[PDB]
DNA sequence: CTAGTTGATCTCATATCAGGAGAAGGAGCAGAGCG
């Protein structure tokens, strides 16, 4: 086995299959847990962002980790188009986890509250598409999530949609992003990302704006004056060193 | 920078913890001793105790227990120390190999917390699944064990109470239960928890908390057929099992407060109870068929003052004190006619608390020989200690005015020596020896009208005496003699020499040579020389063949130990010594290498030469003085190899320790001659003569620090020595209770003389103090002289003031009431020690207690509460104040070396004052400003101040190099791990500058002295590599023991030297040495480290 | 106490018992030293003091005018009566003087060479003690009340500022990052301290009656609410779990830091148990503050017995901790007192006032 | 029953001079108590 700080055992063979990188990450996840923070695992896309979440969350559950007796209920929010593979991917890497979508399509065939009370019951492993989470923020958020994945967690990125909001109801401080680009237009969209995973951390939205977004942008420009370049230079930096343990962006 | 070199010339005595188990294998019964850092391992034989171990931890020994984890064969050994190194050890030996390896250890000080009023408690739980430790207020820290750690990864459990007395897991409980007496504003009750590891947290106890007397101090956890617990209080002891509440005052136990328990059986039916007074109790539980039926607390006796005692078996009771020597005593069954049970079978020696000591060179040699006040109430003593050869009196015959020993075997099978030839003006004069006894029997051959310069066992299984005549070469066997040779002009020898083999005797200003053959004296060579002979050595040494090749001559008025070749008597050297004093002895021996020379003159100067068996020339001169009177050198073979002794005032054994010549003393007061002797009924055995009888004995050997007691049976608080009355001044302190009333026959109380101080100036149980003068020959109380009611003596010095030429005694005093903190009221005391009397020569009283006095310049320099004043002696003999200084909380400790004067402060910690002498007042010099808490202070240099903080550091001061040179600079740090209470210049010995001892509480003498900044770094560099190398107990690191430990402070040591760590580079094999001193030869290192060891 | 001396030489007793005896008895013994002075420089009230935590040699004052003196505690003159001199300070004529009140100031902790202060004009500048020139200045858009450096954190640098705004920053000294919040009071932030135990723990006070621990490392706000009765009164937090019926504009962790000593205008002090904020049920009786800012308050240190200093109007009212029982009340100031701090050393305690004076208090005889 | 298709239907994302009269406030200031 592999193990880490306090209780953290995760099996050698699961270990064994990781990348170094893949190792690297599911050791910052576990550091993070035990911050009880969240964070964006900004991997280049292909390099197989998931398959860390499934070691980590196994990890996580093997060790029984002391509420909650290891690994609670956990919901999974992802693009419609990938949740198959999500369950697919924790079928094969993992196989003892009860996995349910929730969709159309499913797997369940009654009423969809009954599911989550089920996972929530049960401690499973809800998927779930964007969709779902905007329309039933009432359902969903009734039942102390441990875990709280966005796949392609960008689309989180407006702060005002309203599947953001739905997001941002969820309580545990667990929450992580998967998202190749946590940044694509304008920090905004970080902003927002961060609010999620870390509520606090990047201020209010508006101050955030005012301190960060404004100078950075306004050293990009060819007009710029120099000394706005250097103001963008520095806040630059605060920003990354702000946002350095909670991305990891490989 | 400062490069000091802290040595222990005493290891600690006093016992702080005990434990008994099964350590060293599952058989044994073993004695745990820890004495302050030693762990002392022993095995409990049906006699006594057999040493095992000894370790030296690296850190002070706060918590010692045994606990068996399930499947261990042997009980492991859980420590932890004063600075919170946690180990477990476990006791392996491999044949002769012994080991401690340590199973797991780690650092379990907390960064923050209220360190415990009542001190660190560890507790392990009876089945072995935590470890319990209360450090710090609020908090109790748990190490599980069934998580097998190698770290000791720990974690707190927050404890609601904040002032935990004591705390013992209890027994017969399925989880771990701890039950603790605390103290809250509404009185001290007693509690319980559970606790659960996995969810690190207190439950509640399996019965309630319970509000017990007002003075419980202990928890006795009592095993399981009972189970509940014991708690012992002033007045009371009560037994808690949850609704069980059983609760007697014995009577007896009223008097003193029970500070240690035992558990004598494992079903806990009876345990030892020790009180600070040292009382011995047994307390017994009787059961009813099983529960508790009632409580009975029984006196056994009494023992010294008990630390911790350990029961091991047969009624055998290890009685480990802190405050007076250890003890082995018996529990009879029925008692003494005296009402007591128990009867000492041994006792351990304990430089107890050594609250003041002093260097005398009593004995008017060249050695130092310390004198301290050691131990306390009952156990208060004085102990001499000093460095010489040991050796028992066995045999005595007192014969007056010897000159002549010799070793016979008159039984001619026998290589031992049956037969002891003196000579004494005119005669010769045997004896028997027969056995142990002796009595004078003649053996045929040698003559009763003839002085005998020599007489032996020679080779041909034949004897030889030569007298003042001629020689008598004696067949053993048959009969007398069959050969004599004669000087043909019949002249008396006048200097003599002999071995096995030859022979040369001188005759005047020519010499003759003799050899030996089977019923023969064959005379062959003879020579003339300038002046008469003054003495000879001819012995084979490394013979191999049967006859020396050598000898070695001292002549008269061309005053030179000069060399000769055998056969010739021809000149291979002539060197001169100077002075008009023929030399009166030359031998030359062999130390461990080659041939030696050791030729003296009549005033103990003693020159060593290394002396070749080819040419035999003298080079290599250098000298040593010992002694003052003329000397003789004779050898005896030890076990290891030839062991010279020189025989005059201070005799003296010589020998080479490492390839390094040593000069140890012997402590017998005078010796005339020696000779070896291994009789039947005596081995190896010396045999010395003095002036009026003939002592014998055997030596050990082993230089070790021979300790006098003298017991006072009160507690010594100073001592200074008044050479020109022959007596030591000490204050004493003795404890009345009622007026009054003594408790026991202090040595206060039994003087010679006594008084008690009628003073004009001021108009349960008490202190009460006295001034003894000790005779420094007998250590007798010469005198006693009780002070004032309600006076406390402190400090105390012997000194002459002023011009006038009586040398005084002076005490400072205080009065002390319990209506205050700080005494208002005091005085000095002046007294004269005359005609056996101790007259009160003049008082004056002061404002605040004394607490120090040193005479400073014929001047009294005292230190009343917070002033430092000068006293001056005035012609009409009283004090007259000359200059004060206040800038102080309060003047502990007072120093001086010239102008100048140290003052170690309560809590300041020093002060560099200078009385300048043309303005007549004080200076402030320097200040550390460091918040160190002095127990002690010395001065090592013009600008080095030793200091002493009461966290158990050494610290040197230096005075630097504007405003900013007001400021002392702390250049030397180091955690000595013992409590200083007094420094003192001198040395217990005939590279390093200076030598200051200090004695602590715990009982070690230290040795502090200068290096130079050369070997300062070279041994530095060792340090680093032997900390490389050398493994400690509980894998704790040299530098971080070493480090300078405070509350809010910590620091690495620095410009101090482990004179332990250095001193223990001999005690490891050669490979070991090899990876130590890879980047000089090693050989310059044990050259080195030897030479350091000379230094104590 | 020559008892004392004689247990310690003795060893009967451990030394611990003699430091920590007779550092309670100096405490008890504490008068207004006529015997030391503090040199004037403020023009303005003191509202806050600070001694170096390592060597106690230095403290840094704060004025209402603005200034921040930085004066030197060690006698270093020959005579028992000295006057601690002021080494340095940030006058009117400094470029980088604060614009209006200097609201606390601390040192760095872990080292002499860089102190922080906060002021009225919204800023908390760090300053380079050496040069005494401004490193960085945080800027925040409502006043400081209070800010507060962690005295034990060798990993993070965070300073936690309380302003007039409801929210906690967090301005992270190693790369300058003031963004992060602290979001759950309601009213202005009277009073932050960072625990002495806990690396990463942050207890904040507000108006709204309420203190809050922190983890600021977890992403989940407050670990505990302070409640004055622990549950008898009950309710569904929204506007229950309040510490004080008044403002609470003071807080102070006890030594060890395992209690949590709140101060708050009605005129009561509390003691807490900063693990789960139970109430500890200490009475302490009636502490008048009507300190409209926060109050600066301290503990003894390495006592037998732990004492809390709190101002008291014009006094310094001394209790102990965990019994409540008032020592006495330390007379000698003539407006109210703002602040006192505790010299660990010597058991001396300095308390600055309205009245622009810093009185010394140190034990007597 | 089950995929497949098909509308709606929602969400989210993309970008730079010949007026006059009267009423209300404020400012300046004399002066009167008055503490």
């Amino acid at each position: 086995d592999a193990e880490f700080d306090e209780g953290f055992k995760v099996p050698g063979f699961l270990f064994k299959k990781l990348f170094k990188y893949q190792q690297t990450g599911v050791r910052w996840l576990w550091e993070l847990h035990c911050q009880q923070a969240g964070g964006i695992l900004g991997d280049e896309m292909g390099l197989g962002r998931t398959i860390q979440i499934i070691a980590f969350l196994a990890g996580l559950s093997y060790s029984k980790i002391r509420r909650f007796e290891g690994l609670g209920p956990t919901v999974i929010v992802c693009p419609t188009t990938v949740m198959h593979q999500w369950v697919k991917e924790f079928h094969t890497w993992w196989p003892p986890f009860r996995v349910a979508i929730l969709h159309e399509t499913g797997s369940y065939t009654h009423k969809k509250e009954k599911l989550i009370r089920d996972v929530a019951h049960c401690h499973g492993i809800l998927i779930t598409s964007y969709s779902y989470i905007r329309l039933m923020q009432d359902d969903i958020s009734r039942y102390d999530w441990h875990y709280v994945i966005l796949d392609e967690g960008h689309k989180i990125r407006n702060p005002n949609a309203a599947v953001t909001l739905a997001c941002k109801q969820f309580r545990t401080p667990h929450r992580i992003i998967l998202s190749g680009s946590p940044m694509q237009n304008n920090l905004r969209e970080l902003w927002s990302l961060f609010d999620f995973i870390f509520p606090g951390k990047l201020g209010t939205l508006p101050v955030f704006m005012e301190q960060f977004s404004v100078p950075i942008t306004m050293g990009g420009y060819s007009n710029a004056s120099p000394v706005q370049v250097k103001t963008a230079y520095k806040c630059a930096c605060v920003l990354r060193d702000t946002i350095n343990p909670y991305l990891l962006r490989r | 920078m400062s490069y000091n070199y802290v040595v222990t010339a005493q290891k600690p005595t006093a016992v702080n913890g005990c434990v008994t188990g099964h350590f060293t294998s599952a058989e044994d019964l073993n004695l745990l001793i820890a004495k302050n850092t030693r762990l002392e391992i022993y095995v409990v034989t049906a006699e006594g105790l057999r040493p095992v171990k000894e370790v030296g931890m690296y850190g002070k020994i706060a918590v010692m227990e045994l606990f068996r984890p399930k499947g261990e064969s042997k009980d492991l050994l859980f420590i932890l120390t004063a600075k919170y190194n946690a180990c477990i050890l476990e006791y392996k030996q491999s044949g002769e190999s012994i080991d401690i390896i340590t199973r797991a250890h780690g650092n379990v000080q907390d960064r923050i917390g209220r360190p415990s009023e009542t001190g660190i408690i560890g507790i392990i739980d009876p089945e072995c699944r935590m470890i319990g430790l209360r450090l710090y207020d609020g908090l109790f820290k748990v190490i599980p064990l069934d998580r097998d750690n190698k770290e000791l990864k720990a974690f707190n459990i927050r404890l609601e109470e904040l002032h935990v007395i004591d705390v013992k897991f209890l027994y017969g409980c399925q989880a771990p239960t701890i039950c603790f007496v605390y103290q809250d504003p509404q009185g001290r009750h007693v509690k319980t928890y559970e606790v659960s590891l996995r969810e690190k947290e207190f439950n509640k106890g399996p019965w309630k908390q319970e509000n017990v007397e007002a003075e419980a101090s202990m928890v006795i956890a009592v095993p399981e057929p009972f189970g509940g617990a014991i708690i012992i209080g002033q007045e009371s002891i009560t037994y808690h099992n949850g609704d069980k509440y059983l609760a007697i005052a014995p009577p007896i136990i009223k008097q003193s407060t029970i500070v240690c328990h035992n558990r004598v059986d494992p079903n806990g039916s009876r345990y030892l109870l020790g009180d600070m007074e040292g009382r011995l109790f047994m307390l017994l539980l009787e059961k009813e068929e099983v529960t508790l039926k009632d409580l009975r607390v029984e006196l056994l006796g009494e023992t010294s003052i008990a630390e911790c005692l350990t029961y091991l078996d047969n009624g055998v009771v290890f009685v480990g004190s802190r405050l007076g020597d250890s003890q082995l005593v018996k529990l009879n069954v029925d008692s003494n006619e005296q009402g007591s049970y128990v009867v000492a079978m041994e006792t351990f020696t304990n430089l107890g608390p050594i609250v003041d000591m002093c260097v005398v060179d009593l004995e008017r040699q060249g050695q130092g020989q310390l004198v301290t006040c050691s131990g306390a109430f009952k156990e208060g003593s004085l102990r001499i200690i000093r460095n010489g050869i040991g050796i028992h009196e066995h045999a005595s015959i007192d014969l007056p005015g010897i000159k002549g020993l010799w070793p016979l075997r008159s039984d001619p099978n026998r290589e031992t020596d049956d037969t002891l030839v003196l000579s004494f003006v005119g005669q010769t004069r045997v004896l028997m020896l027969n056995g142990e006894e002796v009595e004078e029997t003649e053996l045929m051959g040698f003559v009763d009208d003839q002085q005998t310069f020599f007489c032996g066992n020679v080779a041909h299984q034949q004897l030889i005496q030569i007298t003042s005549a001629s020689v008598r070469l004696v067949s053993q066997e048959p009969k007398a003699l069959v050969s004599e040779w004669k000087e043909p002009q019949a002249k008396n020898i006048s200097v003599a020499s002999c071995n096995s083999s030859q022979v040369v005797v001188a005759v005047g200003r020519a010499l003759y040579y003799l050899q030996i053959h089977p019923q023969e004296l064959r005379q062959i060579s003879h020579t003339e020389m300038e002046h008469e002979v003054a003495c000879l050595d001819i012995t084979p040494l490394g013979d191999s063949n049967g006859l020396s090749p050598l000898c070695a001559i001292g002549l008269w008025t061309d005053i030179s130990a000069r060399i000769l070749k055998l056969p010739s008597f021809e000149l291979l050297h002539k060197e001169m010594l100077g002075g008009e004093i023929i030399p009166r002895s030359i031998l030359m021996t062999t130390f461990e290498s080659s041939h030696y020379l050791l030729c003296a003159l009549g005033d103990g100067a003693l020159f060593y030469f290394g002396l070749n068996i080819e040419t035999g020339l003298l080079s290599d001169r250098k000298k040593v003085t010992l002694g003052t009177q003329p000397t003789v050198l004779r050898t005896f073979r030890s076990l290891s190899t030839t062991n010279v002794f020189a025989c005059s005032d201070r005799p003296t054994v010589i020998y080479s320790s490492n390839h390094k010549l040593v000069f140890s003393n012997v402590n017998l007061k005078e010796v005339n001659y020696m000779c070896p002797l291994n009789s039947d009924g005596y081995p190896d055995s010396l045999a010395l003569a003095n002036n009026s009888t003939l002592t014998i004995g055997t030596i050990d050997e082993i230089q070790k620090l021979h300790i006098r007691t003298v017991p006072l049976y009160e507690s010594p608080r100073k001592i200074c020595y008044q050479e020109v009355s022959q007596c030591f001044g000490v204050l004493s302190s003795r404890i009345e209770v009622q007026g009054t009333t003594a408790l026991r026959p202090s040595a206060s109380t039994q003087a010679l003389s006594s008084s008690v101080s009628s003073s004009k100036l001021f108009s349960e149980e008490v202190e009460v103090h006295n001034l003894l003068i000790i005779d420094q020959h007998t250590f007798e109380v010469l005198h006693a002289h009780q002070f004032l009611q309600n006076e406390y003596a402190l400090s105390l010095v012997s000194c002459k003031l002023g011009k006038d030429p009586n040398t005084y005694f002076i005490v400072g005093t205080a009065m002390v009431y319990p209506e205050e903190a700080e005494p208002k009221q005091g005085r000095i005391v002046v007294f004269q020690y005359s005609d056996g009397k101790l007259q009160t020569v003049a008082e004056k009283e002061v404002k605040g207690a004394v607490y120090s006095m040193v005479e400073f310049n014929g001047k009294l320099l005292a230190s009343i509460n917070s002033t430092v004043r000068l006293y001056e002696w005035t012609t009409e003999k009283e004090l007259r104040t000359e200059c004060n200084h206040y800038n102080n909380i309060m003047a502990l400790y007072l120093k001086t070396k010239g102008d100048f004067i140290l003052v170690g402060d309560l809590m300041r910690s020093v002060l560099l004052l200078a009385y300048k002498p043309m303005e007549g007042n004080f200076e402030e010099i320097a200040r550390d400003f460091n918040p160190n808490w002095m127990s002690a202070v010395e001065i090592l240099d013009d600008d080095n101040f030793l200091g002493a903080e009461n966290a158990f550091n050494l610290f040197v001061c230096q005075k630097d190099s504007d405003e900013e040179r007001q400021h002392l600079q702390e250049v030397g740090l180091f955690h000595l791990g013992e409590f200083v209470n007094v420094f003192c210049h001198g040395s217990l010995v005939m590279p390093t500058q200076g030598s200051v001892l200090f004695g602590t509480v715990n009982g070690m003498i230290g040795l502090v002295t200068s290096l130079s900044e050369s070997w300062y770094n070279l041994l530095l560099d060792m340090q680093n590599r032997l900390n490389k190398v050398i493994k400690s107990v509980g894998k704790i690191e040299h530098s971080f023991w070493r480090s300078f430990h405070t509350e809010r402070k910590t620091e690495p040591a620095t410009g101090f030297i482990d004179g332990d760590l250095i001193e223990s580079f001999l005690d490891i094999s050669r490979p070991k040495m090899q990876e130590v001193v890879a980047n000089a030869t090693a050989d310059d290192l044990i050259k080195v480290v030897e030479e350091l060891t000379r230094i104590h | 106490m020559l008892g004392f001396l004689s247990a310690r030489q003795t060893g009967l007793e451990d030394p611990l018992r003699l430091r920590r005896a007779e550092s309670t008895r100096r405490v008890l013994g504490l008068e207004l030293n006529k015997d030391r002075d503090v040199e004037r420089i403020h023009g303005g009230g003191i509202n806050t003091l600070d001694i170096e935590p390592v060597e106690g040699r230095y403290m840094l004052s704060g004025g209402s005018d603005g200034v921040i003196v930085l004066y030197d505690l060690e006698n270093s003159s020959r005579q028992s009566y000295y006057t601690c001199k002021a080494v340095c300070s940030i006058g009117r004529d400094h470029p980088d003087v604060h614009r209006y009140s200097v609201e606390t100031v601390q040192w760095y902790p872990h080292d002499t060479g860089m102190f922080t202060s906060s002021s009225f004009d919204k800023t908390l500048k760090v300053w380079d003690t050496n040069t005494l020139q401004t490193a960085d200045v945080f800027n925040f858009e409502e006043t400081v009340y209070s800010h507060h450096m962690s005295p034990v954190s060798t990993k993070h640098c965070l300073v936690a500022v309380g302003t007039r705004g409801p929210k906690v920053q967090l301005c992270d000294l190693k790369s300058g990052s003031c963004s992060h919040i602290l979001q759950g009071h309601r009213q202005e932030i009277l009073a932050v301290s960072w625990s002495p135990r806990y690396d990463y723990i942050l207890a904040t006070a507000s108006a709204d009656s309420r203190v809050k621990l922190w983890d600021v490392r977890r992403a989940s706000g407050c670990l505990i609410t302070l409640d004055q009765h622990n549950g008898k009164k009950s309710q569904a937090v929204e506007s229950a779990n309040t510490a004080h019926n008044g403002k609470v504009n003071g807080l102070c962790f006890t030594s060890d830091g395992l209690h949590l000593l709140t101060v708050g205008t009605d005129n009561r002090m509390r003691l807490w148990n900063s693990s789960n904020g139970e109430n500890t049920l200490v009475n302490y009786g009636k502490v008048c503050n009507n300190s409209k800012k926060g109050l600066k308050f301290t503990v003894s240190c390495g006592c037998s017995s732990e004492f809390v200093f709190v101002p008291y109007g014009s006094t310094i009212a001394v209790y102990t901790v965990y019994s409540g029982e008032q020592i006495t009340m330390l007379k000698g100031h003539y407006k109210t007192v703002d602040c006192c701090v505790f010299q660990s050393n010597f058991q001396e305690l300095y308390s600055g006032s309205r009245d622009c004076n810093i009185l010394a208090w140190v034990p007597s005889l």
